[PDB]
RNA sequence: UAUCUGGUUGAUCCUGCCAGUAGUCAUAUGCUUGUCUCAAAGAUUAAGCCAUGCAUGUCUAAGUAUAAGCAAUUUAUACAGUGAAACUGCGAAUGGCUCAUUAAAUCAGUUAUCGUUUAUUUGAUAGUUCCUUUACUACAUGGUAUAACUGUGGUAAUUCUAGA
RNA sequence: AUUCAUAAUAACUUUUCGAAUCGCAUGGCCUUGUGCUGGCGAUGGUUCAUUCAAAUUUCUGCCCUAUCAACUUUCGAUGGUAGGAUAGUGGCCUACCAUGGUUUCAACGGGUAACGGGGAAUAAGGGUUCGAUUCCGGAGAGGGAGCCUGAGAAACGGCUACCACAUCCAAGGAAGGCAGCAGGCGCGCAAAUUACCCAAUCCUAAUUCAGGGAGGUAGUGACAAUAAAUAACGAUACAGGGCCCAUUCGGGUCUUGUAAUUGGAAUGAGUACAAUGUAAAUACCUUAACGAGGAACAAUUGGAGGGCAAGUCUGGUGCCAGCAGCCGCGGUAAUUCCAGCUCCAAUAGCGUAUAUUAAAGUUGUUGCAGUUAAAAAGCUCGUAGUUGAACUUUGGGCCCGGUUGGCCGGUCGGAUUUCCAACGGGGCCUUUCCUUCUGGCUAACCUUGAGUCCUUGUGGCUCUUGGCGAACC
RNA sequence: CCGCCCGUCGCUAGUACCGAUUGAAUGGCUUAGUGAGGCCUCAGGAUCUGCUUAGAGAUCUCAGAGCG
């Protein structure tokens, strides 16, 4: 048997399942940035929580330490890259503030609302999720992705599917061709 | 189990093979050879790993058994035959040349070398003693006695062989003043030409190093051999002069500088 | 079809095996797939060995559509390529034939049944026929 | 992500459990079941029993091939193209599987063999044996067999084997 | 550190080795004969080292149990002598001699639903539980015991016998082992196909060209994970904010929701030409030709008294049937049962068991309690164990001198450069011992030749006729 | 206080323990007696195969015997 291929999850449930203040505060992000299930809400701030609990264990230690330093550095930048953390407070302390609001901004789904061009949010999902859109030369058919800042410019539509340019689709095929032009023997 | 073993899997061998995880359950066992298993390397994975010129383990034989490619300048037809620290591998594709010498991170790289620098090589000296009918002899790290050596040339010090022939052109005594490389463990691939040595009875000679930026260490003297003069190293040395950066070093040169 | 733009990245002169080995990158909008005889129809124009002397091999699609990745290999003379390549990549290429024989488990049993006759076995035949 | 909440009283504050709560590369089991990637999967009772098939064989320019084989040697009445079979030499002690026993035993880290074996690689390595090296037998290099094989069989039967 | 490497004598050998091996190209020579020499290898070949290891071995650590306090010493216990035996040391085993070795800082016995580690689960910190399982090591291939052969086995896809099961049969004998792969039976709460293939990653062979359920590739797969479709956009009729140019009485972008009223638009799931993918396929990734408007291509699984989020809605049942983890509901108006309406949770996934972690500061070293709630032993002695007063050189300086931050920013936010406060170091003197003594040093320069290319600065580049031995061994 | 609650007695279901059985089965350890099997040796020599004084007529078994 060869080496297994390592795995670990990355939603983390709440502890306390039925509160009133939780339920009614996290529905109304899912309300607003279009998420289907509150699972999504609980990988974000997991991974938001990794990214505090790192933060606190480099904050134990003095400053002008080697340790954190780099790492320091590389967690600021990584959070700068993907643009949770704006350019005013690249210190360290600062990110153990921030909010899972700014994730969810951040990603994919709701850049393309932010842009403009898809209206609503949930119409911006449909979209992503039916393999219209695209980063650059790539496309991407998924709402969560994290836009990584120098991205932001070059989205827009894909070469092929309508919008970009190409075929027009199939309900237009069936128009033009079974209804418009079928009309006349 | 009832006798030697001869497969061997992955992960069970070194991680200065930079073999991946997947691809395959098994890694190529070194063959019995001159240097140990642990310290080799194998001469398929000095070929399609490292220089990326075979894909399989067929071509990588179809490479070998058509002569051409040759350690020590010698046949060498086997498939995971060990090459070890300070082997010259000679190749008749358009005539290249390549020395097995360690890095910043104690791995194998592709340090090409001249023409003139493949005629020879160095050897650690590791016992010397006297042979059937009183004749002495030297034993390197890689198992090339040499028969009537000079009386010079004690234990710990290094030897200059000549390859086309085995014998002693030069030799190189150990202390301080020299330039020394150092391999094996924690400290593997610097270079500090010794500061003063320690005796210690019951074994276990820990020698003082300082690098050219002074930042002076200690290592095991069964993983320290030396290399030249100060200043004149008889080897050419790869990229990174055996000093390693702290990561500081690292993210201002290797991801920052370089970039375009 | 459209653009199709062969891109040979990564190239590396294989003296000890005579050949090259390459990075085949394709651009290709407006059409399903690349296709590999195509490719090996139109590689002649940058290298010129023909086709059966060259070979290819190795490909793989990019995600959405209009481009593809590969990795493929360029030996000089047909000989070399008969003797160098893989046995099963002749017949993709259609220059060798494999010799479609019995299952694996069947030639299993084949060789059991050898081994479980001593020598050449000719004589118990014979033994068979003198008793009846 | 250093958290609690209901249950004993007429109501109270406590000791103190009970139940709730979230996790589980800990399993089963119920219902439900569209996609992509990735994947452990007869361990637990039972190292309980097993039909049957398969899992270790092995060739180059280079040990032995008048196969009474094939296709022919076109350099071969010494073989000197290929090559089943057998002899020889290696391999079969690696692997893969399971955990029953086993508590200072295995085991980990850590020494040591100046108490030793070590096929194989790797590098070195015995010109002095006809001990009457004054005839001594050939050293232009000699003898003992024996498988495959041809043919005669034995047994109900097994990769049983007998003579010649 | 040696009776070491090694050498040289006196010896024995019942006899180790010193190629009677094989292939490619065929030459270079000589007073010229199937003459003398001749390259490139392959495989053998004794010893020595090297490698692969193997075997023993030092110290240190392991789960519960005193309703397991004495065990080991007989036919080995601990030690010594001498042998035998091993590749070897050694009670490993003999014959003799001695009387030891272990232990309540817990031996010896018993249990373990105990292979040991690397790890896993949980996590504030400390911990507790698990580790058959993908890597290392061990052990065993039904139970035991013995052995051939090889370098290597006490081998089991080698053998031998006895025990237990169990097969063919002419009864005369013959052949057995899956805890290898895939399966069949048993036991089960519990687990997959008698599939393809050496193309990979390796391994074995006299070996690039063979063989390998080693392994890899499909299938079965809700054990676990990752991403993530289950529908978006307008128009019309409603209760509205009211916005754009602010020519306040012009028409519709954004709309907050409710409306089977309606018009197009975009897709997948899915069917499949082709191509790719691959040992060869299946998938995936692609993509011609197709494939949304409702019983369409419909998502559930648990709840709705409190804990815990959501119902005092509608009918049946009438302490009955039942629900209920807990408290409690049901005796004819049930916000807990049975249904239906509506709502809530999680959402291709939820519920139910048993084990376990957290919360459990309900095991508590960190961190519990012991007047009355469970708990201080009737009291004292006392061995082990645990713990146990203070006191045995601080201060003062002298320099040398790195690290912090700002004027010095004379370089264009960095810092050429030092006064400045703080922070850690190194020497020396203060009665202060920082092991000593000797051959290379007369070294850290009382030896001084001209001492100068250094603002009238004891802050700093040079050098002759030569001096105080630890700066190194 | 008609409040709570303590026990002798009858009554359904279970639960351990004791145990008639000089129960029965399975395991480890062992007194005494017996002990296959290979392996090592003391012997044994069916048979095969060399040498030689020596048998036969000019690497010939025809007698045997010794040496192996």
């Amino acid at each position: 048997p060869r080496a297994p291929r390592t795995y670990s999850k990355t939603y983390s449930t709440p502890k306390r399942p039925y509160e009133s203040s939780r339920l009614d505060a996290e529905l109304k992000l899912a309300g607003e940035f279009g998420l289907k299930n509150k699972k999504e809400i609980y990988r974000i701030s997991f991974q938001l929580s990794k990214i505090r609990r790192a933060a606190r264990d480099l904050l134990t230690r003095d400053e002008k330490d080697p340790k954190r330093l780099f790492e320091g550095n590389a967690l600021i930048r990584r959070l700068v890259r993907v643009g949770v953390l704006s350019e005013d407070k690249k210190k360290l302390d600062y990110v153990l503030a921030l909010k899972v609001e700014d994730f969810l901004e951040r990603r994919l789904q709701t850049q393309v609302y932010k842009l403009g061009l898809a209206k609503s949010v949930h119409h911006a999902r449909v979209l992503i999720t039916q393999r219209h859109i695209a980063v650059g030369k790539q496309i991407v058919n998924i709402p969560s992705f994290m836009v990584r800042l120098d991205s932001e410019k070059h989205i827009d539509f894909a070469p092929t599917s309508p919008f970009g340019g190409a075929r027009p689709g199939r309900v237009a095929r069936r128009n033009a061709a079974r209804k418009a032009e079928a009309s006349g023997e | 189990a009832r006798g030697p073993k001869k497969h061997l899997k992955r992960l069970a061998a070194p991680h200065h093979w930079l073999l991946d995880k997947l691809s395959g359950c098994y890694a190529p066992r070194p063959s019995a050879g001159p240097h140990k298993l642990r310290e080799s390397l194998p001469l398929i994975v000095f070929l399609r790993n490292r220089l990326k010129y075979a894909l399989n383990g067929r071509e990588v034989k179809a490479i070998l058994m058509q002569r051409h490619v040759k350690v020590d300048g010698k046949v060498r037809t086997d498939t995971t035959y060990p090459a070890g620290f300070m082997d010259v591998i000679t190749l008749d594709a358009t005539n290249e040349n390549f020395r097995l010498v360690y890095d910043v991170k104690g791995r194998f790289a592709v340090h090409r070398i001249t023409d003139e620098e493949a005629s020879y090589k160095l050897g650690k000296v590791k016992k010397v003693q006297l042979g059937k009918k009183g004749v002495p002899y030297v034993v390197t790290h890689d198992g090339r006695t040499i028969r009537y050596p000079d009386p010079n040339i004690k234990v710990n010090d290094t030897v200059k062989i000549d390859l086309a022939s085995g014998k002693i052109t030069d030799f190189i005594k150990f202390d301080a003043g020299k330039l020394v490389y150092v391999t094996g463990g924690r400290n593997l691939g610097r270079i500090g030409t010794i500061v003063h040595k320690e005796r210690h009875d019951g074994g276990f000679d820990l020698v003082h190093i300082k690098d050219s930026l002074d930042n002076t260490f200690v290592t095991r003297l069964n993983n320290v051999f030396v290399i030249g003069e100060q200043g004149k190293p008889y080897i050419s040395l790869p990229k990174g002069k055996g000093i390693k950066l702290s990561i500081a070093e690292e993210r201002d040169r290797r991801r920052a500088q370089q970039g375009l | 079809s459209d653009a199709v733009t062969i891109r040979t990245r990564k190239v590396i002169s294989n003296p000890l095996l005579a050949r090259k080995q390459f990075v085949v990158d394709v651009l290709h909008p407006n059409r399903a797939n690349v296709s590999k005889d195509e490719l090996r129809e139109k590689l002649a124009e940058v290298y010129k060995a023909e086709k059966d002397a060259v070979s290819v091999f190795g490909f793989r699609t990019q995600f959405g559509g209009g481009k593809s990745v590969g990795f493929g290999l360029v030996y000089n003379s047909v000989a070399e390529a008969k003797k160098f390549e893989p046995t099963y990549r002749l017949v993709r290429y259609g220059l060798a034939e494999k010799v479609e024989k019995a299952s694996r488990q069947q030639r299993k049993q084949k060789k059991n049944r050898d081994k479980k006759i001593f020598g050449t076995g000719k004589r118990l035949a014979k033994k068979v026929a003198r008793r009846n």
